[PDB]
């Protein structure tokens, strides 16, 4: 019956009771995502000195994964104040998505103005559902204005311009609780975003070296190397391939 | 805290009843019917008509449950801001069937099967005496044909703010419950306990006919 009661008694989440975590189109269409893919490109930049124009072209997709402070509690976190003034709208194509990780707390209101100042629409709310079954037994530290434990961060989608490749992802990713101290969001919000077919440019800002990825450009602080030249990235997206989704044939040549 | 005061509720079009009779509660619930930008087979109160809706005389210092789908995530934030409130939590109830499986649900507009649906939490005031933290904000329920929300919300309320009275707005019949005023138009007449609630109605109300005002 109530898995509400059953946590205020035992500390196990709700969530930690979901059962079940056809498809022979998945293994089809997952196969021409990762042969369409461009090679992993990657630049570590000081995002709030670099002047975001640089990145070149303008961006199918951006995923954005700014620091919170809220992340970071057990200098090189950015406020909202921070993230609101990027120049998103300068570098996204004017028909593009965005995916913004916007965290439990005032995010969920900031990263929707952020969104309409960049231009967007807010289309879904992807949750991430965090359980704890390895660990029921831990007793988080409050945020003060909070009513009720937060075990869960939110995933802004946002749409700008005009609405072989269908829609089966639902809304939530249920995964455990990372350990203290690992920031790192489920890699499964980039099956998300590349199922939706939407165009092979694809910017991951406040990416990391765990995270580079085919497919995707990589731009953070911390990366410890680059390979991004802005010449060749504009190469894989030259005639014939400038309006490939990421989910069709790569075009044949000789 | 021991308080179980009796079910009562007001059958009533919501945009015509005068809610300052009602007094102050320590909790609001609301469900609306929003205008989601379809055809739909049930009524929907407008943009203006949430927004007209007298939510700021019915607390002083308290907490606010508002359920939000589609365009709605940002418009009922539009209207928590308005009546008086700052968000502070957002709860999500994940629908399963009875095998605790994931019930997913596709718009034709979507990008995405929705497997939620969200409750924003306000705070309006300096609310004293609440247990903050019991509950988490994940409810995992199974969807039922006599209500549109799961009962476990009802649990997490109580447990929040203990026999405190409280009030919902387009609620079932299923929804009545103690402690609870309940208001919507497919409640069954009108049943009121509450002397200081029986007196302001009679005093308001005195031929007992809700009509717009
Ligand atoms: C019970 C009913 N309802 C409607 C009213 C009501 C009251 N006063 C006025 C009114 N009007 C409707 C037309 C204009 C005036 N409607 N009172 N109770 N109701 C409530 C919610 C609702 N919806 C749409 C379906 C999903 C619901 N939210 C589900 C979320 C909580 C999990 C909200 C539809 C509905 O008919
Ligand atoms: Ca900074
Ligand atoms: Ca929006
Ligand atoms: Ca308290």
């Amino acid at each position: 019956n109530d898995y509400c009661q059953h946590f205020v008694d035992t500390g196990h989440r709700p969530q930690n009771f979901i059962r079940d975590v056809l498809r022979e189109l998945i293994r089809l269409k997952d196969e021409l995502i990762a042969k369409s893919n461009t090679p992993p490109m990657y630049l570590q930049a000081d995002i709030e000195a670099f002047d975001i124009r640089e990145l070149t072209p303008k961006f199918d997709v951006i995923l954005l994964e700014p620091p919170l402070e809220e992340y970071y509690r057990e200098e090189k976190c950015w406020t909202w104040d921070d993230i609101m003034k990027l120049e998103i709208d300068e570098i996204a194509a004017p028909r593009s998505f965005i995916f913004l990780w916007c965290g439990s707390g005032e995010g969920l209101d900031l990263g929707r103005v952020c969104l309409r100042k960049w231009g967007y629409r807010r289309c879904e709310d992807i949750c991430w559902i965090k359980t704890n079954k390895n660990n029921p037994g831990k007793t988080k530290t409050l945020d003060p204005k909070a009513v009720f434990q937060r075990t869960k961060e939110h995933c802004l989608m946002g749409i700008k311009g005009t609405v072989i490749h269908a829609n089966v992802d639902i809304d939530l990713i249920i995964t455990e609780e990372p350990e203290i101290g690992n920031i790192e969001k489920p890699v499964e919000i980039f099956h998300i975003i590349e199922h939706f077919c939407l165009g092979r440019r694809r910017l991951h800002l406040f990416g990391r070296d765990s995270t580079i990825r085919p497919g995707w450009l990589t731009v953070g602080p911390t990366l410890t190397n680059s390979n991004y030249n802005a010449e060749t990235y504009a190469s894989y997206f030259s005639a014939p391939n400038s309006y490939l989704t990421g989910c069709t044939e790569e075009i044949e040549r000789l | 805290a021991d308080r179980l005061f009796p079910p009562q509720w007001i059958c009533c079009d919501i945009r015509y009843l005068d809610v300052s009779i009602l007094g102050k509660f320590a909790v609001v619930m609301a469900d609306p019917p929003w205008d989601i930008h379809m055809e739909l087979p049930y009524g929907t109160l407008t943009d203006d008509e949430m927004r007209r809706l007298n939510i700021p005389v019915l607390q002083d210092d308290g907490f606010l449950f508002l359920w939000v789908t589609g365009r709605a995530m940002e418009l009922g934030r539009e209207c928590l801001n308005l009546w008086g409130y700052e968000r502070v939590d957002e709860i999500i109830w994940v629908k399963t069937n009875q095998l605790q499986r994931i019930i997913r649900t596709g718009r034709t507009g979507h990008w995405l099967n929705h497997g939620k649906e969200h409750c924003l939490v306000g705070v309006k005031g300096n609310p004293q005496g609440f247990n903050q933290g019991l509950d988490c904000d994940v409810i995992v329920a199974e969807v039922r044909s006599t209500s549109h929300k799961p009962d476990e919300i009802y649990g997490m309320i109580e447990r929040l703010s203990p026999g405190t009275r409280k009030i919902e707005l387009f609620g079932r019949p299923h929804n009545v419950q103690p402690n609870w005023i309940t208001l919507g138009n497919q409640l069954d007449g009108i049943h009121l306990l509450d002397p200081d609630v029986v007196a302001r109605f009679k005093q308001r109300y005195p031929d007992g006919i809700i009509s717009k005002p």
